[PDB]
RNA sequence: AAUUGACGGAAUGGCACCACAAGACGUGGAGCGUGCGGUUUAAUUUGACCAACACGGGGAACUUUACCAGAUCCGGACAGGGUGAGGAUUGACAGAUGGAGUGUUCUUUCUCGAUCCCCUGAAUGGUGGUGCAUGGCCGCUUUUGGUCGGUGGAGUGAUUUG
RNA sequence: GGUGAGAUUUUGGGCAACAGCAGGUCUGUGAUGCUCCUCAAUGUUCUGGGCGACACGCGCACUACAAUGUCAGUGAGAACAAGAGCGACGCUCCCGCUUGAUCAAAAGAGCGGGGAAACCACGGAAUCACGUAGACCCACUUGGGACCGAGUAUUGCAAUUAUUGGUCGCGCAACGAGGAAUGUCUCGUAGGCGCAGCUCAUCAAACUGUGCCGAUUACGUCCCU
């Protein structure tokens, strides 16, 4: 446990890109790499009634934010995980490096 | 003095009286989850640019 | 809708024509000018800031810094 | 260091701010969404326009005033914040566009039977597979009414008509009083992801 | 609170003709903060709220507001006026009006 | 005289635990919590009468607050007229006055220094009225299977077929 | 009936056409037309009251009328979730372990952890179980806890018209299964049992979710609506 790579995102589609492609980065250099793990995927929820007056049936609205977490383990030297992870991130995901 | 006089109740910061919706200012039905603040009339309007989705 | 009590009057402000002939005191002895009144010892007011010199007390108009005798 | 679930919650309510007070600006102009992303050395707003040149100004003075606000706003540094502008390729199939189209067209005192349907003959010419306009108020003399106007193709139900069909609603404030408009563009290509068919819809590959 | 010195009102003058825009917050127990080159100062809302409207009478301002917030811009009038006022000579121009 | 609806203690065919049948657990009787009406009150602010009545996200000590008894501030921009550096105006210690050992006003005399002040228009703010002038949103009709053009056929026609 | 984890829209939701209603909202908004007030103001703020006041009628909940029970012990055992930057040099939210302690609860104080699959946490919930050789024995009684008296600590700028918690008294307040009338419901459902979120400085007999124990009856009809 050198370097942990945590990504987060609201979209599964672009966090899974980004994943994807740091692994080919590392895998193009050969640097060890600990399998990304997949974090339990979380539902934030909100419950408020339709109208806006409080007339006729009490009705209700469900919304739902789901937030999406992965994290990569690297095995590497100080400059070459600069190198690694130099590359530009999409849209809407959060990436940050933790030293252990 | 009647400066010192003015607002002095509602400087101090506590109570119904001290939050406003950070859309509307109004002050009756605040949604405090995850320190959003605002209005349920304000939420339902603005939820999807928030990011929120009616899914079930 | 009936009040029961005179009017509120409006402060406005007293107008002393020519205050600052007041304050100085010139003297043949070429004039010599001396100040007739004493000067805010805070140190935020200054020589420029006098003391109101009331019946009984000294007063600042600014830092309302009293003096009792 | 805020949790990840507060720092998603801040991203959208900053979004939300955003969208609401460049639509309040540039209303009268085209204006068709906006893109913000964060990069190491600073953070990127791409504004969507029908009337590219009217956003920017003459030279850059009106998107440099834009600028000037959100940084004061938002207390960014300088240096750190920068603003773009990009045309949309296809004018007609922006029901945001259309609707503000429609909305300056009432103000200007025109009929509604004329100027709902100069809309929808545009849109249609535009390439869209269908197109609604609605408009509600003070229409006729002191008591509101509403009427629809529609052509083509339109889903209502289900939740794969979010990804087919844009929607814009918007308020014109009149001498008697406020006459609402909304209209509705079914596109073809889903507006989420491309190549994507509709649900219903089987077809069968001739054979080699 | 309304009552504006003069001092004051000539460091906000400056600090818009240097800015051309001014951003606030509708707040009646806030405070308004700026720079001048360093050199920071601050003066209530409700001081920067009486210029700008008395400004806004007068055909020299834009303004526009969203989710509680101000946001004002000088106008060519406007820059006109602020010009004579400062004692600016007649090349100056705001920021924004500089490539 | 015909047409389309609505209705029938007139027929035909279906359907539903917001209908029944076979049953279960209750409510209606007691104490208490809360909402509505009434009475009282200076005021007990107010909307709504299957589809109002733990509903207005309405569990209100102050605030919220919209009601009652009193006291302050201008947040009346701007335009015209007038006072105005020989001073337009702001604030205030101490004593009385007000419920009020932070000038509301009065006595007193310092402070600030063109920001104001007086008069006339205008303008602003309002949880003031009007939801029977409106937008948006929501509820209900209505939880069932229903709705509409084009061209063609029938009718003087309203309409009908599909 | 078989095959099967599952056998009929798989099981629960979300979405939902066209026509309308003088249904509700001008008490959500810097949504809005006309109209009213506008410097002793229907604007705004400050102090104090009221929104709750009690001969009565009505809707909806909570607690019971006991032995298939009450009280006191011992045993095993869930899920959904939440948590910190104006006014007072960082801090401000949620917890744990010690200590207080040579003597109640409730407090107070030290030392630590958590930005939340890393803390709380091996998440010791309540119905439940016990060959516990436990107490009570058909009575308005150790059933039931309304009403009222006296002392304490905490939240808050402020507790009187008792904020809340905890302690000892009161239990001689009704209530012994509830007339006419009436609500919901077909399978991990009804009923019973707790827990979290929300409102929230302090208060849940409410609502929004979650799990635990777990049935009787029907597989129909057009008699009533
Ligand atoms: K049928
Ligand atoms: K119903
Ligand atoms: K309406
Ligand atoms: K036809
Ligand atoms: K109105
Ligand atoms: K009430
Ligand atoms: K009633
Ligand atoms: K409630
Ligand atoms: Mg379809
Ligand atoms: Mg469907
Ligand atoms: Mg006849
Ligand atoms: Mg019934
Ligand atoms: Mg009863
Ligand atoms: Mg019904
Ligand atoms: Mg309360
Ligand atoms: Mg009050
Ligand atoms: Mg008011
Ligand atoms: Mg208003
Ligand atoms: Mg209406
Ligand atoms: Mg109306
Ligand atoms: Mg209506
Ligand atoms: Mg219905
Ligand atoms: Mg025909
Ligand atoms: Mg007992
Ligand atoms: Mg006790
Ligand atoms: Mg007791
Ligand atoms: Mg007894
Ligand atoms: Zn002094």
């Amino acid at each position: 446990q050198r370097v942990l790579v945590k990504m987060t995102s609201r979209n599964a589609k672009a966090v899974e890109r980004v994943v994807a492609e740091l692994l080919e980065h590392a895998r193009t250099e050969k640097v060890e790499v600990r399998g990304p793990v997949r974090l339990p995927t979380r539902r934030l929820r909100i419950t408020t009634r339709k109208t806006p007056c409080g007339n006729g049936t009490n009705t209700w609205d469900t919304f739902e934010m789901k937030i999406y977490k992965r994290l990569v383990d690297l095995r590497a030297s100080t400059e070459l995980v600069k190198k690694i992870t130099s590359f530009q991130i999409e849209a809407g995901v959060d990436v940050s490096i933790t030293i252990p | 003095g009647h400066l010192h006089q003015w607002r002095s109740r509602q400087k101090i910061g506590m109570g119904k009286g001290s939050r406003h919706c950070v859309i509307c200012s109004n002050q009756k039905a605040l949604i405090r989850k995850y320190e959003l603040n605002v209005c349920r009339q304000c939420f339902r309007e603005n939820a999807e640019n928030i990011g929120f989705v009616k899914l079930r | 809708k009936v009040f029961t009590k005179p009017k509120k009057p409006i402060h406005r402000h007293k107008l002393e024509k020519m205050r600052a002939l007041k304050y100085f005191k010139v003297t043949e002895n070429s004039f010599k000018v001396e100040r007739t009144r004493d000067e805010c010892p805070n140190p935020n007011c200054g020589a420029g800031v006098f003391m109101a010199q009331h019946k009984g007390r000294k007063y600042c108009g600014k830092c309302h810094l009293t003096y009792t005798m | 260091p805020l949790s990840k679930k507060r720092m998603m919650v801040r991203d959208g309510v900053f979004y939300a701010e955003l969208f609401e007070f460049l639509k309040r600006e540039l209303a009268d102009d085209g204006f068709a969404g906006v893109e913000h992303r964060v990069t190491p050395t600073r953070t990127e707003i791409v504004i969507r326009s029908t009337k590219t040149r009217e956003v920017l100004g003459e030279k850059g003075r009106r998107i440099r005033e834009l600028t000037a606000c959100l940084q004061q706003r938002f207390n960014y540094k300088e240096g750190k914040l920068q603003l773009f502008a990009e045309r949309v390729e296809v004018r007609g199939l922006s029901a945001m566009a259309q609707a503000e189209s429609l909305r300056f067209k009432l103000l200007s005192n025109l009929q509604v039977r004329r100027a709902a349907m100069g809309i929808i003959r545009y849109v249609m010419e535009s390439g869209a597979k269908g197109c609604e306009v609605t408009i509600g108020g003070k229409i006729k003399g002191q008591r509101a009414k509403s009427m629809t106007f529609r052509d083509g193709y339109m889903i209502k139900s289900g939740t794969a008509h979010k990804h087919f069909v844009d929607t814009a609603t918007r308020h014109c404030h009149l001498r008697a009083g406020t006459i609402g408009v909304n209209v509705k563009i079914m596109r073809p290509q889903s507006m989420i992801e491309e190549d994507e068919v509709l649900p219903d819809v089987i077809t069968v590959i001739e054979p080699k | 609170t309304t009552y504006v010195p003069k001092s004051s009102r000539d460091d906000v003058y400056r600090f818009f003709f240097t800015e051309g825009v001014v951003s606030c917050k509708k707040d009646p127990l806030g405070t308004w903060k700026g720079t001048l080159g360093g050199k920071t100062f601050k003066l209530p809302t409700l001081q920067v709220m009486q210029l700008m409207r008395s400004l806004k009478s007068r055909g020299l301002i834009k303004e526009q507001f969203a989710w509680r917030h101000f946001y004002w811009t000088l106008n060519d009038e406007g820059i006109n006026y602020m010009r004579k006022y400062l004692y600016l000579g007649a090349d100056a121009v705001p920021n924004t009006h500089k490539v």
